[PDB]
């Protein structure tokens, strides 16, 4: 069915976009997009996050061309290193797809909308995570990796806390994306 | 389409009110927006473009992200600027709040007016501490910084398990449920009161 087709573009971008404002939080420096009334076919969303080219190869080449699913979730990995050379799993974002199906939606255009204001939750908890604070004054490193898993922490050392950015119900399945920082 | 209400407590020195409740305002009307609609003869219509920047807060520790309309900020620190007038000029007090309600507009038979339904209200009190040495403001500048994150992450966490929103409406009655006012976004209808509060003491029960 083409409604599935259209579903599969809108999780395909929706993953690379949440690359697109993990890495550019990470990045040091504040992002500032502009609105527009007249847009382009190309502000997924309906929000101005401009794709920066590197990490959108990264990221494809992270995913194979495959989708998250049940077992197979997508993973971005926000990592520091020092002048000593001592790695740290700062943050592993997980965007996670459950079993859970929902029937009573419409994948027009609902499920579009609840992304773009996932999209948005992932904006403003980026910003309050300690590894932001970090990652502004920046000697030190930060270093990003995506990778299809799979998902575990062992890496973060004892004693994590995970913060929910939110979860999205589609008819394949719903969409949870969270964060696991030190 | 019952009201939900949601209450937060920050404690925060008087050069910080302004920076928080502009914090709190945006992160939520960040989530209570969409771009605006520019509707077509036939009904159809196209989303516009939501911007996004972020704003380092002078007074916090803390950064937060708000829509990148103008008219949007000025307007909110003008209301915030009341609050902290008031505030200031309430004295020993210092427990005031400021309320952000979202409301949908009902259409009434004459001669009645139309009515507004609230079917969402958020509530933050503020409690204005003293100050007197420099080491505490630059103690208090980092733990409202980090008092504000877990805020902002409740406020995300909250914006999930609230399933209601109003209908998307048709080209007619679209100011029954969107501020179409700036031209930079479109927000829902949205209401902004504030009020000072008396202190009230406390119970000797389960204590």
């Amino acid at each position: 069915s083409q409604d599935r087709k259209d579903l599969d573009k809108f999780i395909k971008f929706f993953a690379l976009k949440t690359v697109q404002v993990i890495v550019q939080a990470r990045l040091g420096e504040k992002i500032c997009t502009r609105s527009s009334s007249s847009p382009t076919g190309s502000d997924w969303f309906n929000l101005a996050i401009k794709d920066i080219p590197e990490v959108t190869h990264e990221a494809k080449k992270a995913l194979a061309g495959q989708l998250p699913a049940v077992g197979r979730s997508m993973c971005v990995e926000i990592s520091l290193k020092t002048s000593e050379g001592d790695s740290m799993e700062l943050e592993i974002w997980c965007l996670e797809m459950n079993e859970k199906c929902d029937k009573e939606i419409k994948v027009s255009y609902t499920v579009y909308n609840r992304l773009s204001l996932l999209l948005k939750s992932l904006l403003a908890i980026t910003r309050v995570t300690p590894a932001y604070r970090l990652s502004r004054k920046q000697e030190y490193v930060i270093l990003y990796r995506i990778y299809f898993g799979e998902v575990q922490l062992s890496g973060l050392g004892e004693g994590f806390q995970t913060v929910r950015v939110g979860t999205v119900g589609t008819p394949v399945g719903t969409i949870t994306l969270s964060c696991a920082y030190r | 389409m019952n009201c939900r209400s949601e209450v937060l407590e920050v404690s925060v020195e008087g050069r910080q009110v302004e920076e928080a409740m502009l914090a709190v305002l945006h992160t939520v009307l960040l989530h209570r927006s969409t771009g605006k609609f520019h509707y077509a003869a036939a009904g159809t219509y196209s989303i516009g473009t939501v911007g996004t920047q972020d704003v380092d807060c002078d007074f916090i520790d803390f950064t937060y992200v708000r829509v990148s309309s103008e008219e949007l900020d000025r307007a909110l620190r003008k209301v915030v600027g009341e609050f902290k007038d008031a505030l200031r000029n309430s004295g020993g007090d210092g427990l005031g709040q400021m309320s952000l309600e979202f409301y949908q507009k009902k259409k009434s038979r004459w001669p009645f007016s139309d009515e507004c339904i609230p079917w969402e209200v958020w509530t933050v009190k503020v409690h204005v501490v003293a100050l007197a040495t420099e080491q505490e403001r630059q103690i208090c500048r980092e733990k409202v910084g980090e008092k504000l994150c877990e805020k902002i992450i409740n406020i995300v966490e909250v914006m999930n398990r609230h399933e209601y929103l109003p209908k998307m409406p048709t080209q007619s009655e679209v100011d029954n449920v969107f501020d179409t006012g700036l031209r930079d976004v479109q927000p829902y209808l949205y209401k902004i009161s504030f009020q000072i509060t008396d202190a009230l003491g406390t119970s000797v029960t389960t204590t």
